[PDB]
């Protein structure tokens, strides 16, 4: 019937995962199960109960009330957002293409490759490839000349991203020499890149725009900033992934567009995404 | 042969007269790129069309291998649903649903009301609403007392039968604002923009992709700087529609390979 399997993926502030009250899920959370492995030498595991809240979770609750459906939420055990490995998808996209989930809710970026194998709702938050620097650094966007030809400047700018994601893949195909130079400055994760900028070892960090805006808005002392949204490269958005030809796409689209038009979207973005800075 | 409809809205669609021999003037950008021009019939002369959306239409034409004829919307509007009882859409929305056009290539805002009758591509431009004024007059933003509780002393409006008009009708909270606006709205952005330079209009609530560009060129004008509401432009197709998937897939490809940025560099920056 209209009881749906829904996959998600932890990424604050869009999806935040908590343990159960010792002592049912608490307040702002919904139940979300996670298949946890026993060790790394076996497929054997146990369904752990957890609690999920956040921006995208509130979206899920508003869609459930509006589009009128019930769901079993679960976190993806293998992969992150979705990557075709040897023509075989993993992550949240994998759960949809191989029909373990009828929709995927999270910080899931709409791109061309995934839209070939899944259907995406309208985007409910803008994102893209953006740049974050320390206050006082002057850069335009990804396509700035100090990124495409770093050695045209002395000293060359030090900038990198977190590899093996959509960012590194996008840069490699669009700017081969930029990707070649910036390999040396690959960051372990988002938090490591922030510390690298704060301590002066990095001059710029290229990444997901919605993530960088959230970090710059929460940064202590507000020393880290992103470029203007007008210079965001490959503009797109987070959307809900559904199965190809899914009957739910139409009602999800109109409901999502309603939330944008009646202010319910802007409310969620100040409850989850707006911070101290600006 | 796809019937494309569009509308005069710089810097997305420029409309300029035809040369004596029925052709368009060849032009290059200052960066040495050819300005592609297409013949667009409109209120019923053939005219020269170019801009952000025209470049996009050409890419979509060649990517998907289709020919087209381009015409300007008959009544000059973007399109709102109105009562006749029965209802009908005006503007470009009416021509798409009626068959006068197979596809809308314009700065057409995606919203719930239009999405119930037509198919929208994924957005080719991410954008929002802002306010444009003349230099000299300064407004806090959307919440300046001069617009919250209005007056005849300070006039402010948007374009008639547009997505902005829909935005200010649906909201029970913007009733006091829309009251002031409906008695002052304009038939086109260019007329409203010109009215602000003539001081007959004091504020213009409109698309930031247009207003900011109008400020970067006409230095006798500035905008608020805020974006009190965000929305995107999409390609409009009928409910069927064999083109919906590939047009959309091609918009996503054009964002990801830097094509949309080059368009922004050519027309909006
Ligand atoms: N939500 C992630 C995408 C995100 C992960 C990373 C990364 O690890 O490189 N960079 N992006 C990103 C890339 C291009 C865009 F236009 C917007 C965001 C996803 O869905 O995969």
């Amino acid at each position: 019937d209209n009881h749906l399997s829904i996959v998600t993926l932890e990424e604050a502030p869009f999806v935040i995962v908590e343990d159960i009250d010792p002592l049912t899920c608490v307040r702002n959370t919904v139940p979300c199960r996670k298949f946890v492995k026993i060790n790394n030498s076996t497929n054997e595991g146990m369904n752990v109960k957890k609690c999920c809240k956040g921006f995208c979770i509130d979206i899920l609750k508003k869609l459930s009330r509006t589009v009128k459906f019930t769901y079993d939420l679960y976190l993806v055990t293998n992969g992150k957002h979705g990557k075709k490995v040897n023509n075989v998808w993993n992550g949240m996209i994998g759960e949809v293409v191989y029909q373990r989930a009828v929709m995927a809710v999270g910080s899931l970026t709409i791109n061309e490759e995934r839209s070939e194998v899944v259907d995406f709702s309208v985007p409910f938050v803008e994102t893209g490839i953006s740049v974050m620097v320390s206050r006082g650094t002057q850069v335009t966007g990804l396509s700035d000349k100090k990124f495409q030809r770093p050695h045209d400047y002395s000293p060359p700018f030090r900038f990198g991203t977190v590899p093996n994601g959509s960012t590194e893949r996008n840069i490699r195909n669009n700017y081969p020499y930029m990707h070649q130079y910036m390999t040396r400055f690959n960051q372990r994760g988002v938090e490591d890149a922030l510390v690298s900028l704060k301590t002066g070892k990095l001059d710029a960090f290229i990444y997901d725009a919605a993530v960088l805006n959230y970090k710059a808005g929460r940064d202590e002392g507000c020393k880290l900033v992103t470029i203007g949204s007008g210079y965001i490269f490959a503009t797109t958005g987070y959307g809900i992934a559904l199965q190809k030809g899914s009957p739910w796409k139409r009602q999800i689209d109109l409901a999502l567009l309603q939330f944008v038009g009646d202010g319910e979207m802007e409310e969620l973005e100040t409850l989850w995404l707006t911070g101290i800075c600006h | 042969r796809l019937k494309i409809v569009t509308i005069h809205q710089e810097p997305f669609v420029y409309v300029k007269p035809t040369m004596s021999d029925g052709t368009c003037k060849e032009e290059f950008t200052v960066n040495g790129d050819p300005v592609k021009k297409v013949i667009c019939t409109g209120p019923t002369v053939p005219q020269c069309c170019y801009g952000f959306c025209i470049d996009l239409l050409i890419k979509l034409a060649r990517t998907m291998n289709f020919t087209y004829e381009v015409h300007l919307v008959a009544d000059g509007k973007f399109g709102t649903q109105e009562r006749v009882n029965k209802k009908e859409w005006n503007g470009m929305m009416g021509e798409l649903l009626s068959g006068q056009a197979d596809m809308i290539v314009a700065p057409l805002t995606i919203n719930n009301e239009r999405a119930q009758y037509i198919e929208f591509s994924k957005p080719f431009k991410y954008q929002g609403l802002t306010i444009l004024v003349k230099k000299g007059t300064r407004i806090t933003g959307i919440n300046d007392p001069r617009l919250r509780n209005p007056s005849d002393k300070f006039i402010y409006a948007t374009v008639k039968q547009s997505s902005v008009d829909i935005y200010f009708r649906r909201q029970v909270e913007l009733s006091t604002m829309y009251r002031h606006m409906e008695k002052h709205n304009y038939e086109s952005a260019a007329e409203a923009i010109q009215a602000v330079r003539d001081n007959k209009l004091h504020a213009f609530i409109w698309d930031s992709a247009v207003l900011e560009f109008e400020a970067s060129q006409k230095c006798d004008l500035v905008t608020t700087g805020e974006l009190f509401f965000r929305s995107g432009f999409g390609i409009g197709m009928r409910k069927d529609s064999p083109w919906k998937q590939n047009v959309s897939l091609s918009i996503l490809k054009s964002h990801e390979n830097g094509f949309m940025e080059d368009l922004d560099k050519t027309w909006v920056r």
